[PDB]
């Protein structure tokens, strides 16, 4: 299978989604008019994974843009590559979601979803062999969270045999507009547990800490955070856009990364971490496994790795990569579960990203991600115990038991991680 | 002359097949377009090489070969490679969506979409045969197609070709050159469902081939290309007796007679010598005694195991090149005195010997030096059960936690098939233990 | 009964309506079914001027609802810094404990309201106060890896 269909929902979803298309367009030699002016034939070998080919050698992202807020669609269109997207693939309402999961999932979002699905169906119908879907969104707002998960459920129903992966931005008080974000995220996580195959946990807590403490940015902006996000998304999709010699679609990668269906929430990482000299292979490996490089605010040494994938990019010794990857598993063997033999796998892509000769992307399936869910759960519970702002959600038809159910599902997920963190062979 | 059809399933089977048929063409003097100037009977014949090649009226020699994969990437390379005109175009068969390293997809959900076409195309080849003797089936253990589709195909071939022999060349997984964490599952699943349907199976341990490339060929990081050319050299040494005049292993039935004392213990160990780097073009030539002694060194085995702690049930030596029979006999006599090679008490203790006097062939792009004499030893030793023990152990670690099982159960397989397959493997390990005595 | 109307006006931020109801005898210390007062609701929803007005006209700054929540608990939970300051100035109990064993310090810490944490500490918040699971605010900050908060909680 080849084609991927990309969906971006809500303000965060469209912002990081636009950056993703800017970055991989540059990597593939596609300018803002869809024209290919690249220099290497490898830039076009797998271009169809993310781009439809139009007339006149014009490449159009296979991307659908969704928002209940009109303004966000205007800002994407004015962006560097705004004119590159298919105009009919903009699906937006006029009312907005007001940071309310219930509005995105049941009210304004429910009224718009069928229009989005019509565009999705049109893109899917023109795929030779659709791999599946990737969605960008935040969990803390209303549209990306509430309408995003509605979209996921509808797509799961219509395309049950296709992979569904998300890049899901987790809320943090360090980058926060409101205290209802734990509500919105907790309601969303239950949806992701059941209906996605892989979810990349992009934690605004971690992004902020990286910019502030590592990059020394005194006042991190969304642009600073998104610089880390786009680097990560480029690295995570490298194996599908520059496959080199590996022969793996989305499903094959999910099979080898997800031993238990609900435990599909990944800790992403990237080296080197940069703000807007080349590292050595040992430095890449060390930084990739360092807690400070993780895009989810969890300490890997507080859990165990079920599986790990790492993508190195650039010109480097394949043997040296093997030696360093071996050394990490040897010195810290206790942090990799022994009952999944050979659970750390790596690939090397010769083509480095923009501005870096050496880089590495880390994808960890670690039980330590429970720390992220416990953090959100503690905030959810603090709010829910005092029943704060519940009428904003019950006013859209929701039941208080739906909050109770979401709390229980969240803590069940945490319990499931703990079960495999303590297991032994 | 009785024909043999080679079937190549999944990436590993296809890529190894491409290397094998390249070497076959070189050994028989066949060009990449199928022409064979040395074959003076144009458009027909019953020579030994016709077991593996048919002929067209235009003098084209066409492999009796089928290539099958569930996605097209690998077979597309055959369709456009140096030998793009060699094969029947309709015997290169591809789906669009692969088995995703999932046995269940290869055997049940996805494999079922193409199995009838594959069988109809094999039937076309079989109908071309005056006396088809059976099939040689090349595949990985670890891939979803190599494991699951191969099992499905072997099941179907047993029904449609009840009296035909089926031999396997099976790629046993090594994590050094694999990215499939679930390969132990696929390996056990396919072994369980294929055991009844396979008459003789030559396992090729990727770690063994990797070691030989690193240690003998001085290749720091072997590629599939490096591995496959070495594997093809060994496969050729095993199939030469079917393609040339000779006295040992002259048809598929004789492989079973010589190597498989009873049906489930049908996994011979191959050992090949000498393997010399092409950089050493002026190496001093090794004696018959030296290459024969090398066959009992673990470093030259196709599967990592220790025959010194097992029992032999069969031992065949297949020589190629400048090999005088009296020198083989003296080397064998020396082997028995110097080494401790223990046979079971119910089998003849003699070593069967074949000699093909043509110098061994190497592919010019290869990593191997030309040699004046080479030998492939095929033995059925209980020591190869150590390879099963290693796989079964990894299977057990993951299955105790039901890791990854949901992927298989969602693709048309009952969970009970896991334990059924594992119990069969436990019985197989017990079969070896009881023969070892 | 102007009590329910004052509760709703306080929740909705209807400043002029709050003044009218109080002028006509509305119970400034009315309670809803759960024991929340107008001051609780104004503190929860961020209506600073209403918080001031109610305190100027007899509101109990330390009233508790059925779950032990004070107005300060709720302002510290939601993150209304100016309201936290006003409540403390009018005698709010900085170490009030609710039915979950939480103090205002616990709630500001959980929700990452770092400026409010500093204010509470300055007004004598108990760094040793344990919730029903034994956790102090500092424990919460170490357990959840909030280094910025842990640094503040040490003085
Ligand atoms: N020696 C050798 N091993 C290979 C080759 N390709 C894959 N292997 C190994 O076979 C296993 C992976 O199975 P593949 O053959 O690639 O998978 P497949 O049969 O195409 O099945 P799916 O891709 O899962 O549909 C691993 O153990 C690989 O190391 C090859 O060309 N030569
Ligand atoms: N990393 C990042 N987070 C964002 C961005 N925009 C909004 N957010 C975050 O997403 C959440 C708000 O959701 P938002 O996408 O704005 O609401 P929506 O339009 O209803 O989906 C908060 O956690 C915000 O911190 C962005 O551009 N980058
Ligand atoms: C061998 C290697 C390193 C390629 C590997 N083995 C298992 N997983 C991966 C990598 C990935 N695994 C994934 O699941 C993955 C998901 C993805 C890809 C593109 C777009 C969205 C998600 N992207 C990856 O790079
Ligand atoms: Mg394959």
């Amino acid at each position: 299978m080849r084609e991927i269909v990309h969906i971006q929902a809500g303000q965060c979803g469209n912002q990081i989604g636009a950056k993703f298309w800017e970055v991989i367009s540059d990597e593939h030699g596609i300018d803002p008019t869809g024209s290919y002016h690249g220099d290497s034939d490898l830039q076009l070998e797998r271009i169809n994974v993310y781009y439809n080919e139009a007339t006149g050698n014009k490449y159009v992202p296979r991307a659908i843009l969704v928002d209940l807020e009109p303004g966000t669609m205007d800002s994407v269109r004015s962006g560097p590559f705004g004119q590159i997207f298919r105009p009919d693939n903009f699906v937006f309402g006029q009312s907005g979601a007001g940071n309310n999961w219930a509005k995105g999932h049941y009210t304004e979002g429910a009224e718009l979803v069928d229009s989005v699905l019509d565009v999705v169906r049109k893109e899917s119908e023109s795929c030779d062999c659709l791999q599946g879907f990737q969605l960008t969104h935040s969990l803390g707002g209303g549209t990306g969270s509430g309408m995003g998960t509605l979209l996921i459920s509808k797509i799961r129903e219509e395309y049950p045999d296709r992979i569904m992966n998300t890049f899901s931005v987790m809320p943090s008080p360090k980058v926060s507009d409101t205290v209802v974000e734990p509500y919105n995220a907790t309601l969303s996580v239950h949806q992701l547990v059941e209906n996605t195959d892989e979810t990349y946990c992009i934690d605004n807590e971690a992004l902020y800490d990286i910019c502030f403490r590592t990059l020394k940015l005194t006042t991190p902006t969304y642009g600073d955070l998104n610089h880390l996000v786009s680097a990560t998304m480029s690295g995570v999709t490298t194996c599908l856009r520059f496959p080199g010699q590996l022969n793996a679609d989305l499903r094959k990668l999910a099979v080898n990364m997800v031993p238990f269906p609900r435990l599909h929430f990944f800790m992403p990482g990237f080296a080197p971490l940069t703000s807007r000299r080349a590292l050595t292979v040992p430095e890449l490996t060390q930084q990739m496994f360092d807690s400070k490089n993780m895009m989810a605010a969890c300490d890997p040494r507080h859990g165990r790795y079920l599986t790990v994938a790492a993508i190195f990019r650039g010109r480097m010794s394949m043997k040296e990569v093997d030696e360093q990857m071996l050394n990490v598993q040897n010195k810290n063997s206790s942090y990799f579960v022994e009952w999944i033999p050979n659970n750390v796998k790596t690939a090397v892509c010769d083509i480095p990203p923009r501005g870096l000769k050496m880089s590495a992307t880390f994808i960890g399936n670690s039980t330590a991600i429970q720390e992220l869910f416990k953090r959100i759960s503690e905030q959810f519970t603090a709010m829910f115990r005092r029943k704060a702002f519940l009428h904003w959600y019950t006013g859209e038809g929701m039941d208080e038991m739906e909050f109770t159910e979401a709390e229980s599902n969240m803590n069940d997920l945490v319990s499931e991680y703990q079960q495999y963190q303590d297991a032994t062979a | 002359m009785r024909e043999c059809i080679s079937i190549h399933v999944g990436q590993a089977g296809v890529q190894i097949g491409n290397a094998c048929w390249e070497l076959y063409c070189l050994e028989h003097g066949i060009q990449p377009d199928g022409q064979m100037p040395s074959d003076k009977t144009i458009g027909g014949g019953d020579d030994s090489f016709n077991t593996f090649f048919s002929e067209t009226g235009a003098g084209k020699h066409v492999p009796r070969a089928v290539f099958v994969d569930l996605e097209p990437t690998v077979i597309d390379e055959v369709r456009t490679g140096t030998y793009r005109q060699l094969f029947h175009p309709e015997q290169l068969i591809t789906g669009k969506e692969d088995a995703a390293n999932n046995y269940a997809r290869g055997h049940y959900t996805i494999g079922k979409e193409i199995i009838d076409l594959v069988l109809d195309r094999i039937r076309k080849l079989a109908d071309q045969c005056t006396g088809l003797q059976g099939f040689l089936v090349f595949h990985s253990f670890g891939g979803g197609t190599g494991s699951g589709f191969t099992s499905l195909l072997m099941e179907r071939l047993s029904v449609d070709y009840g009296k035909k022999s089926k031999l396997e060349f099976s790629i046993y997984p090594a994590p050094q050159v694999s990215t499939a964490v679930v390969e132990p599952y696929n390996s056990i699943l396919t072994t369980h469902t294929t055991l009844e349907h396979s008459d003789c199976a030559f396992m090729v341990d990727n770690e063994a081939i990797y070691d030989i490339c690193r240690r003998n060929l001085d290749i720091e990081r072997p590629t599939y290309t490096n591995l496959n050319r070495l594997i093809s050299q060994i496969v050729s040494s095993i199939t030469a007796s079917l393609r040339f005049d000779g006295a040992l292993n002259v048809d598929l039935t004789e492989f079973q007679t010589n190597l498989v004392p009873y049906p489930r213990i049908h996994f011979p160990l191959a050992t090949y010598a000498p393997v010399i780097s092409a950089e050493k073009a002026y190496h001093e030539q090794l004696s018959v005694a030296e290459i024969t002694n090398a066959c009992f060194e673990p470093a030259n085995q196709m599967v990592k195991c220790d025959p010194r702690h097992g029992k032999y049930m069969a031992c065949c030596l297949l020589y190629r090149g400048d090999v005088v029979p009296k020198d083989v006999n003296a080397a064998i006599a020396t082997i028995k005195t110097k080494r401790s090679i223990q046979f079971v008490d119910w089998c003849p203790t003699g070593f069967k010997v074949g000699i093909n006097y043509q110098p061994p062939t190497v592919v010019p792009g290869g990593d191997l030096a030309k040699v004046q004499r080479a030998v492939c030893m095929l033995s059925n030793t209980t020591a190869i059960a150590e390879a099963w023990a290693r796989l079964d152990h990894k299977f057990d670690l993951m299955y105790a936690k039901r890791a990854f099982v949901h992927w298989y159960v969602g693709e048309g397989m009952e969970e009970g098939e896991f334990s059924e397959a594992r119990e069969d493997m436990a019985a197989l390990e017990k079969d070896y233990e009881e023969v070892g005595v | 009964d102007l009590g329910k109307k004052l509760l709703e006006a306080a929740r909705a931020g209807q400043d002029d309506e709050v003044r009218i109801l109080m002028a006509n005898g509305a119970d400034v210390n009315a309670t809803d079914a759960s024991g929340l007062t107008p001051l609780h609701l104004a503190a929860t929803y961020g209506h600073l001027e209403i918080v001031e007005v109610l305190l100027k006209h007899g509101a109990d700054v330390n009233a508790i609802d059925i779950m032990g929540s004070t107005p300060l608990h709720l302002a510290a939970l939601i993150g209304h810094l100016e309201i936290v300051e006003v409540l403390l100035k009018h005698g709010a109990d900085v170490n009030a404990v609710d039915t979950w064993g939480d103090t205002p310090l616990h709630l500001a810490a959980i929700m990452g309201h770092l400026e409010i944490v500093e204010v509470l500490l300055k007004h004598g918040a108990d760094v040793n106060a344990q919730d029903k699971f034994g956790k102090t605010a500092f424990d919460i900050s170490i357990d959840n890896g909030n280094e910025d908060l842990a640094e503040i909680l040490q003085k």
